[PDB]
RNA sequence: AGCCAGGAUGUUGGCUUAGAAGCAGCCAUCAUUUAAAGAAAGCGUAAUAGCUCACUGGUCGAGUCGGCCUGCGCGGAAGA
């Protein structure tokens, strides 16, 4: 609610289209569409979107705020675009990108081709560094956690695929 | 006054110059020397006196030795040879143990020409009163 | 994790959350703190 | 200074005083002086917070019943055995 | 452990524990641990808790115990018929009505009293509550 | 509540200290400069520590915190 009440501002020529509960938000860099709860009502005017409860729905505000904060980041999307970055730690751990595929070598018998979805793309300043880029905040999210999944950092060395935004506490080993 | 890059502090007395047993191997292990601790060390250690514990800077970048401008001795170093016991504590607060005073350690602390806080020398005056009390001493202030 | 009738914050970094119908403790600082079934 | 509102008691006995407490009120009494004692009902929530302050028991209180000002002092009190609540109070006209 | 040092008689009738309690006000210390429920305490129970509270205030303050056994409890053992005389005593208990002050304490910060009174409660078969001293 | 800052001086604190420099230990818990900064909050180094904290400046801009009396609910809940 502190969140929902707080307006969101559609910058330069970001075309916004509401069709009931069905928002579309296109700009410099893409186009995302979401469907809002139902107990959410969103008003478009000026160059701002606002959100507020809808008569006779308990969760009104909460639904509003989550909707609020979504559309906000939809807009950031088709505009500045998000970017997750992972780095690969451990002898032999390398990676790189044929088209919309990331070839990961993470110590298994078979290297790993990870298919990239709908609207994300990647490259690799380094053999050991991957960088996803896209408009959909919740999707570069997944992909990041998925490339991660192949080899979650281990706690005795940090060997493994990690977000760059990630601290990896390590520990000793038991005495004898 | 800049940031992190060279400084330790682990010694016994200006008396001993560079020793091996209480310290030794780690008195230089990164750009400092187990052998150089009478050169810049005694660049004014013996000139003046050898009988007061004192540590110092290290300042290290990549220039052979090191440029550690040296300075002051603690304030419980002057509770052995200027105030009372060589050891101290004992049973610190089972009774008054030892005892000092205001005259005792006024000039002995008023000296420092390279340390202490606040130009009022009635303040950094008493700043030292308590390092004779971290052992549990009586106040004849 | 540990599972028992009385679950509790153990560190200041513990957090209590409900998920599905189930009281859980998520500590951001000490895996041993993870509890379930409060 | 300590002002306590209170209407007098239409009925009496236990059935009546239990009902009283059933509906966040509780009964008390006033006595001493040459007057007949006066049976009363006080609102619970209000008198509760009053008495939480230890001047309640020291000072002379002023009980207001039917727009008349009775001056009194806390003389005794019965407390519910394990809940933080009053059961009954004795006020002394002084 | 508590228990009569001597008693006019050896065994008591089962009795019944109806009623509301007779010692209801912190009347020796600054804080009581009071019984919100009805039931029986055992010398071991009184004791296990007693230790718990004392543990928690190390050697500071003073403690009272407002309750006390005096009621002997029998039991027939395994493999015995019904009858053939009343059981053999085996422990003592104290009938508790709701509103008994159980323990009082005094000589500590209110907060620590709570802390101690807490830990002790954990050993008691009946729900309890932290009371304080009152003028009148 | 978040986030930008700071986190000090006797003092690397005397100490049954092999090394302790806040840390199982040591004993008290005082005392300087400041906006405030704990002989003490911590994951914890060979010891310096490197790094966030109790506490305080700024930013932000209106509510925020958890005890009391009570209704209905949740977990605690494994058998042929
Ligand atoms: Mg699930
Ligand atoms: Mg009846
Ligand atoms: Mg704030
Ligand atoms: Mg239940």
């Amino acid at each position: 609610s502190r969140v929902a009440k707080a307006p969101v501002v559609v910058p330069a020529g970001v075309d916004v289209k509401i069709n009931g509960q069905v928002i579309t938000i296109k700009g410099k860099n893409g186009e995302l569409t979401r469907t809002l709860n139902d107990a959410v009502e969103v008003k478009h005017a000026d160059n701002t979107l606002t959100f507020g409860p809808r008569d006779g729905y308990a969760d009104g505000w909460a639904q509003a705020g989550t909707a609020r904060a979504l559309l906000n980041s939809m807009v950031i999307g088709v505009t500045e675009g998000f970017t997750k970055k992972l780095q690969l730690v451990g002898v032999g751990y390398r990676a790189a990108v044929k088209g919309n595929v990331i070839n990961l070598s993470l110590g298994f018998s078979h290297p790993v081709d990870h298919q990239l979805p709908a609207g994300i793309t990647a490259e690799c300043p380094t053999q050991t560094e991957i960088v996803l880029k896209g408009a959909d905040k919740q999707v570069i999210g997944q992909v990041a956690a998925d490339l991660r999944a192949y080899r979650r950092p281990e706690p005795y060395k940090g060997k493994g695929v990690r977000y760059a935004d990630e601290v990896v506490r390590t520990k000793e080993a038991k005495k004898k | 006054a800049k940031k992190v890059q060279a400084y330790v502090k682990l010694q016994v007395a200006a008396g001993m110059a560079n020793p091996s047993p209480p310290v030794g191997p780690a008195l230089g292990q990164q750009g400092v020397n187990i052998m150089e601790f009478c050169k810049a060390f005694n660049a004014k250690t013996d000139s003046i006196e050898k009988g007061l514990p004192i540590p110092v800077v290290i300042t290290v970048y990549a220039d052979r030795s090191f440029t550690f401008v040296t300075k002051t001795p603690p304030a419980a170093v002057l509770l052995k040879k200027a105030a009372g016991i060589k050891s101290g504590s004992g049973k610190p607060n089972k009774d008054k143990v030892g005892k000092i005073s205001r005259a005792q350690l006024q000039e002995i602390a008023q000296t420092k020409a390279a340390d202490m806080t606040g130009a009022d020398i009635e303040a950094m005056t008493r700043s030292i009163e308590g390092t004779a009390r971290s052992m549990g001493l009586v106040v004849e202030d | 994790m540990k599972v028992r009738a009385s679950v509790k914050k153990l560190c200041r970094n513990c957090k209590i959350v409900k998920r599905d119908g189930v009281i859980r403790v998520i500590c951001s600082a000490e895996p041993k703190h993870k509890q379930r079934q409060g | 200074m300590f002002t306590i509102n209170a209407e007098v008691r239409k009925e009496q006995g236990k059935g009546a005083s239990r009902r009283l407490r059933a509906a966040n009120k509780f009964p008390a009494i006033i006595y001493g002086g040459k007057e007949a004692p006066l049976a009363i009902e006080l609102d619970h929530d209000k008198v509760m917070n009053m008495q939480a302050k230890a001047e309640f028991y020291s000072e002379v209180l002023t009980i207001v019943v039917d727009g008349k000002e009775i001056k009194v002092k806390a003389q005794d009190v019965q407390r519910h055995p394990y809940k933080p609540k009053l059961q009954h109070i004795d006020f002394v006209r002084a | 452990m508590l228990q009569p040092k001597r008693t006019k008689f050896r065994k008591m009738h089962k009795g019944r524990n109806r009623g509301l309690a007779q010692g209801t006000d912190v009347s020796f210390g600054s804080f009581g641990l009071k019984a919100v429920g009805r039931g029986r305490l055992t010398a071991r129970q009184i004791e296990a808790a007693r230790r718990a509270m004392t543990r928690a205030v190390k050697r500071q303050g003073k403690i009272w115990i407002r309750v006390f056994p005096d009621k002997p409890i029998t039991e027939k053992p395994l493999a015995v018929r019904m009858g053939k005389g009343k059981g053999n005593v085996e422990y003592w208990v104290a009938l508790i009505q709701p509103g008994k002050v159980l323990y009082e304490m005094d000589g500590v910060p209110e907060e620590l009293a709570r802390e101690a009174f807490k830990l002790a409660a954990a050993k008691l078969p009946i729900k309890t509550t932290f009371v304080t001293k009152t003028v009148m």
